[PDB]
């Protein structure tokens, strides 16, 4: 948690990290992606590449950055620093993040956070000796009216109570991978007591279009 | 170890509106004078909007 | 009209919102989307401006800024440097989901609406914010953008109109400060994501740079149906000056929280009572509506008997519509641990440039915190509130009057519960 560095010998300037060719190509499409002269405009994407490619980010993916882009260091790492989703410590295989804002907190979703402890043996932060979860808490992610929700990874788990967060860890922990949906009876964003609206099919083409178009 | 002097001008400020008066009341009584200019900030051009231009070297890296 | 609601199937704007039928091209273009795209944009940019400033079409965003005028804020000749449009797709404020939706189930809506604005205000191209925690909406969202640019809908010679307009995804890193106008371009940029200070509006120096026009999700996404039945339809709906229909999410202590299309002037309680199934334990348990998310102030049961959910309205009411996301609290509900958490997410979330906001939401933290457990004294109270008056309009973004507003609606209401809460502090410890 904290925003400045110590030379760990697990994390230095002199740990290898380098980009794999498929990588190299996608970011000269990144910094393709943006005219001329502002090539700096690519040090978002490209610095979350490169933790997609290790799934932390040491400072070694920062220099690199720093050198592909021609940019100084310090500015990566106040792009790194700023945003929360750079990992600049290692955290564990699957990354549980529970909101627990006002909306998600109204739906019960410490009842999720203490399922969780209690299940994983672990606290908000801490991650398993296994490394393979690492719990903390998060702000509202966008999906207030399926809450109480988690995010695990790039997947989203809503509409969950403490026996289907339960079944999500256990199928995790098996190899698997669960459907990222929510698990009640609805699919996306309806009410639970059937469609309100959007009831009759679709008009299509060319209705209501007005004259002199 | 304390500072002793033996200058009775030491610690002799005058305070004046103008040069004039300064020059004037040097004059009159009888020291030898320098006098040296005022020296006023030139005016600046201050724009928040060239932070952010698109072709001049005033970006600024970082906010 | 004074009666408003009950908007019909056949004029909602978001067919397919709960993504029923397919959302590709070929199931979007089934639904009306792409259709005439090409008559749209031969017809001039200034009969588009005219036609989107008809309707009476305001900012859904959050601001409520007539977006007629604001497009056509930047209809003016090149100078050399590049027109630019970009979407905001953060979504990052609390109770709000719509935009989600919107780029998940409508993702040809989108880039047809960025088309339109972009052929509207002469923009090169488009730039997608999207954010960081939507990944797969992104996917869809770029799958969708690359179906249109193979069937010759967007890119070279757009829908055969001889206009050249590009579509580019961005995605976020995660950050609420982000989803402002002015911290969206800086963010851009590959900088930090701290806003600018206006002027320079974004109008003249943007992205880049370049001159450069921010609009909505959903703002942009209803302009093609705007263009295409008219600007008269739209503003057959709703009050005046409040025309057109809202997505409305609804969630927090209600029965079936919900995403769903509805007219602008509906009454707060006929659309709970009718969309969301009503509230838990019916409408006497109701205690406290937070009508347009977390930067509007709370109202309370009485003020929500008869009150429409348009901008009008709900500023006369002390609040604001925002977003339309209603967050719900029933009567056993804590109600002070609710503005605290909300406080305590303002804190979190903050760009940290400016003074203000950076000491004062963490200072109203720490009382709220304090008076969440009631180790405080009355007198503080009124001091909170003056707190409040430090950080709204000194502040270089909204952020602090979005943290401001919570704490002053919480007192103006709820000073007795936190006399009692603070009383019985002082007796069970003292
Ligand atoms: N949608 C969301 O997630 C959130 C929305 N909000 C809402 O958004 C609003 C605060 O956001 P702002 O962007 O600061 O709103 P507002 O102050 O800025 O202005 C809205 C738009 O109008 C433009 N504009 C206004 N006056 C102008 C002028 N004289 N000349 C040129 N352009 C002008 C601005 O550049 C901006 O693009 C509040 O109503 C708040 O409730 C707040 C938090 C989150
Ligand atoms: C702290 C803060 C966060 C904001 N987040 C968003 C957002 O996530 N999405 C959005 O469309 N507008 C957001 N806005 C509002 C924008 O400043 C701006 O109004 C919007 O991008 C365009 O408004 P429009 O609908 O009138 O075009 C936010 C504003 C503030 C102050
Ligand atoms: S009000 Fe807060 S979030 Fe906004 S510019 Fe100031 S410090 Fe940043
Ligand atoms: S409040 Fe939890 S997803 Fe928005």
């Amino acid at each position: 948690a904290l925003f400045v560095h110590r030379d760990t010998p697990k994390n230095n300037p002199e740990t290898p990290f380098d980009f794999t060719p498929e990588n190299y190509k996608r970011i000269e499409a990144i910094v393709k992606n943006y005219p001329e002269g502002h090539k700096a405009a690519a040090v978002l994407p490209v610095l979350d590449l490169a933790q997609r490619q290790n799934g932390w980010l040491p400072i070694s993916a920062m220099n690199k950055v720093a050198e592909i882009l021609q940019v100084p260091p310090m500015r990566v790492y106040e792009v790194a620093t700023f945003y929360t989703m750079y990992n600049r410590k290692p955290v564990g295989k699957y990354h549980i993040q529970v909101c627990t804002t006002t909306p998600c907190m109204l739906r019960n979703s410490d009842s999720i956070l203490e399922a969780i402890q209690k299940k994983l043996g672990i606290k908000v932060g801490e991650t398993t000796p296994d490394k393979l979860f690492t719990l903390i808490e998060v702000e509202c992610l966008g999906a207030c009216v399926n809450a109480p929700m988690v995010q695990i990874n790039d997947n989203y788990y809503e509409d969950l109570t403490p026996k289907d967060i339960e079944e999500i860890i256990d199928e995790l922990k098996a190899g698997k991978i669960p459907k990222p949906g929510p698990r009640s009876g609805r699919f996306s964003c309806e009410p639970a007591g059937g469609l309100t609206s959007l009831t009759e099919p679709p008009k299509g083409p060319g209705f209501g279009v007005q004259a002199g178009l | 170890g304390w500072a002793s002097t033996a200058d009775p001008l030491s610690n002799l400020v005058l305070t004046f509106s103008t040069k004039e008066d300064a020059i004037a009341f040097a004059e009159k009584n009888g020291w030898s004078y320098d006098v040296e200019e005022r020296k006023v900030p030139k005016p600046k051009s201050k724009s928040y909007g060239a932070n952010f231009s698109w072709n001049k070297r005033t970006r600024v890296s970082t906010k | 009209k004074t009666s408003f609601g009950s908007l019909k199937d056949e004029d909602r704007i978001f067919t397919n919102l709960y993504g029923r039928h397919d959302w590709r091209l070929k199931g979007a273009q089934s639904r009306g989307d792409w259709y005439k795209t090409k008559e749209i944009l031969l017809k001039g940019p200034d009969w588009i401006l005219g036609e989107v400033k008809t309707s009476g079409l305001r900012g859904r965003g959050g601001a409520g800024f007539p977006t007629g005028l604001k497009w056509s804020f930047m209809n003016k000749p090149s100078d050399g440097r590049p027109k630019y449009l970009v979407v905001n797709a953060d979504e990052g404020e609390p109770g709000t989901c719509k935009d989600r939706e919107i780029i998940r189930h409508d993702p040809h809506k989108l880039v047809e609406g960025c088309l339109v604005g972009g052929r509207a205000m002469g923009a090169r191209a488009a730039y997608i914010y999207i954010r960081g925690e939507f990944y797969n909406e992104a996917s869809n969202l770029q799958v969708a953008i690359r179906e249109a640019y193979e069937a010759g809908l967007i890119g070279k010679n757009a829908c055969g109109s001889g206009y050249d307009f590009d579509v580019f995804v961005v995605r976020g890193a995660g950050a609420y400060i982000c989803g402002e106008e002015t911290a969206l371009i800086e963010s851009i940029e590959g900088k930090q994501g701290k806003p600018r200070l206006k002027p320079p509006f974004p109008a003249d120096v943007g992205v880049f740079g370049c001159p450069t026009t921010v609009a909505n999700v959903e703002t942009v996404a209803v302009s093609p149906t705007i263009c295409r039945r008219g600007g008269a339809w739209f503003a057959s709906f709703g009050r005046e000056r409040n025309s057109g229909t809202k997505l409305f999410n609804i969630s927090g202590h209600v029965n079936n929280p919900c995403t769903v299309e509805e007219e602008m002037s509906v009454p707060l309680k006929e659309l709970i009572e009718k969309h969301a199934g009503g509230v838990t334990g019916g409408w006497d348990n109701l205690l406290a509506v937070i009508p347009g998310g977390s930067s509007t102030p709370l109202i309370p049961k009485s003020v929500c008997e008869t009150v429409l959910m348009d901008f009008d309205a709900l500023i006369q009411a002390q609040t604001g519509l925002g977003t339309a996301a209603v967050i719900v609290m029933d009567r056993s509900t804590d109600i002070v641990k609710a503005i605290a958490r909300l406080i305590e997410f303002y804190k979190h979330e903050s760009c940290g440039q400016c003074t203000p906001c950076r000491e004062g939401v963490d200072w109203m933290n720490k009382v709220m915190a304090r008076f969440v457990r009631g180790d405080a004294r009355p007198a503080e109270i009124d001091s909170l509130w003056e707190i409040s008056k430090q950080i709204e309009g000194h502040t270089i973004c909204a952020l602090g009057d979005g943290a401001a507003w919570p704490v002053q609606g919480l007192i103006r209401h709820f000073r007795p519960e936190l006399e009692e809460r603070m009383q019985r502090f002082a007796q069970q410890h003292q």
